[PDB]
């Protein structure tokens, strides 16, 4: 069948996005506010050089090894009344991970080799500004398997399951260290997963263990 | 507004 050209932006003020809409309307481009499988494009906002901040959308327009272009695709296509192609707008970097790490590019051609393909991964709640299911469907994406209860991991040699955590989340009490006795896994950060994924490439779990009380 | 949060 036919999978169209379908755009959502991210960082944008409300009036860039006006812009967009005058741009998706002219060329008859399909502009959502939410991102799914559908979407081909994610527009973000952008320096002069490409680099981005890291959103929600940013992360998911990675993970789904969609188009992750600069706004500044739609401007110049317009300043030149034409449709520029994506290629020369390919957002190259965050201000997180690095400013060229290439992890868009990547995530378009890694389809075949997902980063978190062979992973059972469990996103032990509570989290914040990121709705835990769009967090699983981001690993989800990436190859990995995502699982619901502690007891749902998995056995087996292998398999390998991770336990992903926001500390941040939790409150006044090292709950999350107590994990380990219900399971045995490792307990990662958030950021092991976002920062895998900004780059997609599977992070050392080291520089993202959570302390383990026996 | 409510921008979108970052991370």
């Amino acid at each position: 069948v036919n999978k169209r050209m379908s755009m959502v932006v991210s960082g944008l003020t409300p009036e860039e996005f006006m812009l967009v809409y005058k741009f998706a309307r002219k060329h008859h481009i399909t502009l959502t506010n939410l991102i799914t499988e559908e979407t081909t494009h994610v527009v973000m906002k952008t320096d002069a050089e490409f680099v981005c901040e890291r959103t929600l959308k940013y992360f998911l327009g990675i993970a789904g090894g969609k188009w992750v272009v600069s706004y500044f695709w739609v401007t110049q296509s317009i300043k030149e009344r034409k449709m520029l192609n994506e290629h020369d707008f390919e957002v190259r970097g965050d201000v997180v991970n690095g400013r060229n790490h290439q992890g868009p590019k990547r995530a378009r051609e890694s389809q075949d080799r997902k980063i978190f393909r062979g992973l059972e991964i469990c996103c032990y709640g509570p989290f914040t500004n990121m709705p835990t299911d769009q967090l699983e469907w981001m690993v989800q994406l990436c190859g990995a398997s995502v699982v619901k209860e502690l007891s749902s991991f998995t056995l087996g040699t292998g398999v390998h399951p991770i336990v992903v955590v926001q500390p941040d989340a939790w409150t006044e009490d090292n709950g999350f260290h107590a994990i380990g006795q219900m399971c045995e896994a490792p307990v990662v950060t958030r950021e092991w997963v976002l920062d895998s994924v900004a780059l997609y490439q599977c992070q050392e779990l080291d520089t993202y263990l959570i302390p383990q009380i026996p | 507004y409510s921008r979108s949060p970052t991370f």
